[PDB]
């Protein structure tokens, strides 16, 4: 007889979905708009499937449903030592949903966010951070789509009715719109906006084998490394 | 409004309180033997003669352990009167014969993709804008006693197959929908290089259960085995299962279903035998909405 | 003091905070509220107001009146569409700067049913009856009287009724639909056909115009605020 | 003195605390079928014989559902003894009768400018500092079973108008408060290049309904329709609508009346049709304050 | 104000805090859940699911259907053995990456039993009895019959079952073990091996499959999440 | 320049705490770690810099170890991991009773091997008194900012 | 959920408040004669005839003043049977004995290792995983009462000795255990520089007890004096040490017994005397799981 | 948000602070502790332990074991001391390196009375009488018996008792003492001496060990954690 008091506290869904991780690195610089080889503002679009570590752990299940807390960790350098030095900069970090218009200019009417939720940084400052409710058109989110968004019908030429297969608005976020508010000092500067991703208040259904060979793609394709498992000999300890 | 909760203190030298300062509950901080701990996870059995409609079928598992059901009220997105065939839609329908050898590799279907042509569930699935229905699959493979070998059935909800080009997502619609015949499994990944006229067509390899997974792991579906020298057939029952309670059936497939030869045929001392698979899917609960002008997607 | 640890967004500004400040005209006398009359508490309070549909948006109508006309005749009877619309209230061109649309394109989903109404405006001795349908999405859009009468629709008697009104039911396999343009959300398509075909007596315009509104139900929601793309600000 | 509300939780895994620490309001943060919601921004009818004064009239919409009303002693800014001329001033006016042909783009009144020079209404509203009155307006016209159109009669609060120059808000006084007489919409907008003797005109276009706005939209006013077909007149019920109690009538009009034909008149075969529109409008709870000399306005 | 003093860890961010941060999207109003099959409230739950184990991991079999499969015949009885495996359920390369070992490889401690499955593909005609071992560590690896039975065994009969279960208890010096190859926290051995041999009649296959199927119990449980080694992103 | 900086985490580094901790045979506590941060330019020339942020991964023993300043393991989907910002307070956490044992052992009169009758003197060989015991994994640290031209 | 305690008040001209704020507790912050107040640290007496097994044995410390005891189910680790061979394995073993010379620096032993081939207890730990056990340890030396010499018998929990070469922790496995023939200390460190084939061995220097730290404190550790003039034996019973319920025996050694000339042996004028030491162990409460093939460790 | 003001001291860090701070590893599921033999919850608990005393500081008995070895033999009656200490348990270089002496370098002050303990390690034929002499500051520290005998003192027959006790009770003028070598707190002076003379018969070793003993008493406080001298790290 044992008296067995382990407790799986820290394997529980949300324990285990409880951290920051990096989905994305927005690359942003301020800088002279003359110059054109400087990306004055960048946008990205909403997902977790840029990085592999939080999508392997995501995709262990088929359905989800949780908020989402995003941190924003910003860092900056120069890229010159002369030209002079730089005051502190402010990065605005406008969420443009789906259909809202989307920057072309980084200095545009876009930025005025009269509706779009806008987060002002101040560089120096501790990581922003923001938290969004679940915000699926569906009852849970879809890790897996096994189908399409358009049907081709019958009569309709091939470049009709074709979409990629898995594709579905329900993952369509929208984007990120991020551009440092600072006019340009004579020097230029360049900054990286690092974004971690935590679910919290986490259910999930449908548990699925993990990923076993690398990623190729939004989807589930592979190409190359398809010999995951080593040599070994049956009968070697 | 102080919520005060108590630690689980470990190393001794004890309650800590929490207040929401945000009207959206998004904004609040995380809270936080044999017997199987999620009995519904390990393929639950219905624990003979299953009759539906005017069919009936003389080892059956219950995906999830959650039977087929309607929809209810409380959780009913369309507004406009739900179509029930009953018993002219949700009855057996047999899939063409398969033939398995020794060197088969596996085969798949997708659901509903194929009961697509079977009756008058095809007829209400084409008419309507939105179909729901659970299934009954029934995997049919009987030998002598003097055959060996082993077959994994295995029921994925979103079973998404991996293509077989440098093009991400690139399975056009009509291989993606084979219908009854379904496909097969490969023992290797080829690459398909005709960058004039694609294929456009999955590769799914064993191994990787055509989805970058261990075949191992497949497991963790909700399955049954067909081991020759214990039992003929295997039953899945499978609940509706998506993140809506109603979609396009002709757009989405709720489920798929893989065969793996898990231990391969083999009898006597006959290298050439072949014995068939045969498929017996029943839809159950079938319930239908928007009701329009018939669907006829393209084909080849 | 207190002892305190600053969490990570501190010195952030997110436009949609909801903090306290301090007042910069401290014990201001406010002036006291009148009862005015036509006080709004809720944006789908005023997209469930009937607004006229800009349906015939041809090269030489759209931007002039003749865009809110429809015009019928006393012709044969024909099953070839009076008029196509898609039920994207939003993105539809026809319907986008509706006061509907016009709500709509400030939310990224909407939800709930709609509600058309068209009122003809011929002369009383004209006669006629008219079929208006709404097919769900999914199949081939109705090209004839035949297919879009297999859909939902209504039989409409323009010499009983000058006004009929059809609703679109909610019908989708999502929860909510997007605001723009996207298959996986598409919402359908609307037609209108000649049931019988319109007959006048002689000395009587063989011509007439119906018009089009369309509002949103009491179950309508939408979703997501966000900046619309109908006003734009140049420098 | 902490509020503890309560939080929707969406996906969970409940109460939030708020306190005000700035003694003024302005600091505090945020709180938070056929059937129409808002039942009054549908144009409500009054649910025959209209008698008023000595004047007697025999479709009706209440704007925002609100009759006339006398100011209350609780929202009563001037403290001067309010005059109410009653039914000297209280009575049918009728305008000048204007005729609707194929081509007609619209006509457009302002209230109270059209009354200016009605009766005792007038001599009030020019005698006195302060003027407050809702209205009554009765738009009437007939034609055969045989003829067809529609007009759109609307009553907007603020009806502001565009103008017809590159200069900003350049309409003169004596343009912008035209009489019984009122304007007319056109169909396209003409810009004003006399910088010597500018017209200092409106250029209301039609489409855009005099105000940058679509026309089709303009069904969110309070509104009635004649349709030939069915109605020979239209009753519009407006209450007084300002940001004030009571104001100035020379120099704000609190309405404006927008008739656009709908759909063109037509007529058998005759190309040449016209068929006259009268409008009879009634002021109603008139009061009056300020009473001095009497004002006369530049003319021309 | 109120005096307060900055303790330091001010301004911050562990990936591993639990803060309250404002909402981007005030007043969603969030889609309801409906019941899906199939939810999950623990790991642990998944890493109790039998999975095959990858035992015949030889140059020719790895990476292909074959490697889930062992091969037994009808030969002589011998005490050799049939198949071997360390008692590592995260680093043993046979257990690694299994559910199991996947899951394991999230943590940094484990504890508990395990429970190890085989099944017998053969024929029905097909007769036998094996051992399955299991060996505590600190001692020479089991050789032969005679060593492997002195540890924990269990004697399966194939011809009157397909299945066998064993159940290796938790005995360790540590409360848990660590997820990678440690010799001071190593579990011990398993191995099978003949019994009696696999009797066949004429006409019957001499040469047949076992499966091999790895689980946790309910006594199990992990520590310490940590980044797994089983996935990389290059660039 | 080494742009990141792996540790293995210990008390033995330094003598004053490692001789207060052994007045005792076995030890149990949590551990409250404090990170205290100091720059300074290496050059005069070459321009100056922004202010920098540091990230502290730990790597629990199995976790990937980064090889890279900038490789995938910086995602820290798993690893707990603190972003310092120069200038702020010195960063702070806590930690619970970690071990293995029911105590930390500041002694082990052991080994983790056991060398068996018949094997080369290569096998079974360990190291006298070490154990997995004060196995605590690392801290790995690096700038995350990309390098000024100083 | 506050927490308010009392100050200590010092410098007078009283309570403080303390809040937790997170849901671990590791997070907390500290909330802090001849009589010994540890008495258990000042080697308690068991305060004759000591019979264990078959064997009898005619100045007793308890460790700690902790009894040797089997494991409380409630910390038991491992889920297997124990196995405990009462009289079988818990009976006095008496080792080599050693002979005490006017030029002895000390001796050393290790437990269980002195008893791994010491009958039934040996064969028992190198049958099993996992083994445990207390001890009660006779040292044995007596001399005429015209000798003079004290002894100081120590039992050191993990008794660490130091190496001989400048590579650390280079001790091997066989010089570390050698069984009941011990170890001696030295009274000079000497640095092995065979690079070789180098020794691996202990250099346990006497007045720095072979740890680095003064021999004089080795009195902190459960001890006990063997004056000539006063006792001729020493007693100690030890409990069994560590930071698990139980552990490896061939991997670790829970207890060390080092025996210190605390006054060097003298007789009379012969410079030529010596006297045995005789050492007689006896396992407590011995418990051992995982049994399976005998272990063998490498030797020499 | 509440109004704040950052009092002096904010964002520093104190080495001896008491603050709270996030968790790492949160919802570790810590091993619970076991019932060790041996707990310590006070230093003065292991400072109340019996330490021998390095008497013998010479220069060929330092560092080896006869520095805790006093040589006494059986020579006429004399009034010379044994041996000679100072009462500074911290600084004097024979009591420094005693676990109490270890445990008073790591404090800035102290208290209490201390406890001396004589053992004698002749042989049982040998007998003899001795004076334990503890003397408070301020004179002359003793030089002969007749000096050390008006102090405090015990007499000690080693015939009788092989172990004498002599505890040194606390008498200072400050409340407590430094532990370093200080003037203003010194000690006093501590002494043993030939009472009779040892007395041996023949066949009898002449020369033999007393060993010294130091302990704190019940009564035994330090102050003010520091730094010792004790320890070093070069590089
Ligand atoms: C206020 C400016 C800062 C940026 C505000 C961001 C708001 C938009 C973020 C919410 C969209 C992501 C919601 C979660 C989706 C997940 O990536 C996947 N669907 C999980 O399956
Ligand atoms: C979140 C990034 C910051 C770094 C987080 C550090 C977490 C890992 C630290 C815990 C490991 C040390 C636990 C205590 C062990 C002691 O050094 C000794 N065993 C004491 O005997």
């Amino acid at each position: 007889h044992v008296i067995q008091k382990r407790t799986r506290s820290e394997s529980t869904v949300e324990s285990f979905f409880a951290r920051g991780a990096c989905v994305a690195i927005i690359e942003v610089d301020n800088d002279a708009p003359t110059k054109r080889a400087s990306k004055l503002f960048s946008i990205w679009k909403i997902t977790y499937k840029d990085t592999v570590q939080l999508r392997r752990k995501l995709e262990f299940f088929t359905y989800s449903r949780f908020d989402m807390e995003l941190t924003f960790v910003v860092t900056s350098n120069y890229t010159d030592a002369n030209n002079g030095h730089a005051l502190n900069q402010v990065y605005q970090i406008m969420y443009i949903p789906p259909g809202a218009p989307i920057p072309g200019k980084w200095n545009d009417y876009t930025w005025q966010t009269s509706s779009n939720p806008s987060l002002f940084y101040t560089y120096g400052a501790p990581p922003a951070r923001i938290s969004v409710p679940y915000v699926g058109i569906a009852n849970a989110y879809s890790h897996f789509y096994d189908g399409f968004a358009k049907v081709p019908l019958a009569g309709q030429a091939s470049t009709e009715g074709d979409s990629l297969y898995g594709a579905a608005s329900l993952n369509d976020f929208g984007s990120l719109a991020v551009r440092v508010v600072n006019d340009h000092n004579p020097t230029k500067l360049t900054s990286k906006i690092r974004v971690y991703m935590k679910p919290k208040h986490v259910r999930v259904w449908c548990p699925r084998p993990p990923r076993a060979v690398p990623y190729y793609g939004p989807g589930v394709d592979y190409k190359d490394g398809l010999a995951p498992l080593p040599e070994k000999g049956l009968t070697t300890y | 409004g102080a919520q005060v909760s108590s630690q689980k203190v470990g190393a001794h030298e004890i309650n800590y309180t929490t207040i929401n300062y945000y009207r959206d509950s998004a904004s609040n901080a995380a809270s936080k033997d044999f017997a199987q701990d999620p009995s519904k996870f390990t393929e639950p059995v219905k624990d003979m003669q299953l009759t539906l409609g005017n069919s009936t079928i003389t080892n059956s598992v219950v995906a999830y352990g959650r039977w087929p059901e309607y929809i209810k009220d409380s959780e009913a997105n369309p507004v406009d009167q739900p179509t029930e065939p009953a018993v002219a839609a949700c009855r057996f329908y047999t899939l063409d014969t398969v033939t398995w050898r020794k060197e088969s590799r596996g085969w798949w279907w997708k659901l509903p993709d194929a009961l697509k042509d079977m009756g008058l569930f095809g007829q209400n699935m084409f008419y309507h804008y939105l179909g729901r229905a659970g299934y009954t699959v029934h995997v049919q493979c009987n030998a002598s006693k003097f055959h060996q070998g082993a077959l994994g059935v295995f029921a994925v909800p979103e079973m998404c197959l991996a293509g077989d080009s440098t093009t991400h997502m690139f399975t056009k619609y009509e291989n993606a929908n084979p219908g009854e015949k379904g496909g097969e499994f490969k023992g290797s990944f080829t690459l398909d290089t005709n960058a004039t006229n694609p294929a456009r067509n999955f590769c799914p390899v064993d191994y990787l259960f055509g989805s970058g997974v261990l075949a191992g792991n497949a497991f963790v579906y909700p399955h049954q085995i067909i081991n020759l020298r214990t039992n003929n057939c295997a039953t899945l029952v499978l609940p509706y299962v998506n993140s809506l309670s109603i979609d396009s059936m002709t757009k989405h497939n709720n489920w798929g279903i893989a065969i793996l030869p898990l231990a391969p045929l083999d009898f006597a001392t006959e290298s050439s035998t072949e014995i068939p698979i045969t498929l017996t899917i029943a839809p159950m609960c079938c319930e239908f909405n928007g009701l329009r002008n018939i669907t006829v997607p393209r084909t080849q | 003091g207190l002892p305190v640890l600053n969490t990570p967004g501190s010195n952030q500004y997110l436009t949609a905070d909801n903090y306290q400040s301090p007042c910069a005209i401290p014990e201001f006398d406010v002036t006291p509220p009148i009862d005015i009359p036509g006080e709004v508490r809720n944006m789908m309070e005023l997209a469930e107001i009937d607004t006229m549909i800009p349906l015939n948006l041809t090269n030489q109508r759209k931007n002039t009146m003749d865009m809110y006309r429809v015009e019928l005749n006393d012709a044969a009877h024909s099953d070839t569409p009076i008029l196509c619309l898609s039920l994207s209230p939003a993105s539809d061109p026809r319907l986008a700067h509706t006061m509907l649309g016009e709500i709509l394109n400030y939310y990224t989903h909407w939800a709930g049913s709609l509600k058309f109404t068209f009122l003809f405006c011929g002369s009383m001795m004209a006669t006629g009856k008219l079929l208006v349908s709404y097919a769900p999405p999914g199949a081939e859009a109705p090209k004839s009287r035949k297919e879009a009468m297999l859909g939902t629709h209504v039989i409409w008697d323009i010499g009983l009724q000058s006004s009929c009104t059809m609703v679109v039911p909610w019908i989708s396999n999502t929860t909510y639909r997007l605001t723009i343009n996207d298959s996986f959300t598409e919402g359908g398509y609307i037609s209108m056909f000649y049931q019988t075909r319109v007959v006048v007596p002689l000395s009587t315009p063989r011509k007439m115009d119906i018009l089009g509104f369309v509002s949103a139900c009491n179950d309508f929601s939408v979703r997501l605020l966000r900046d619309t793309t109908h006003i734009s600000q140049e420098a």
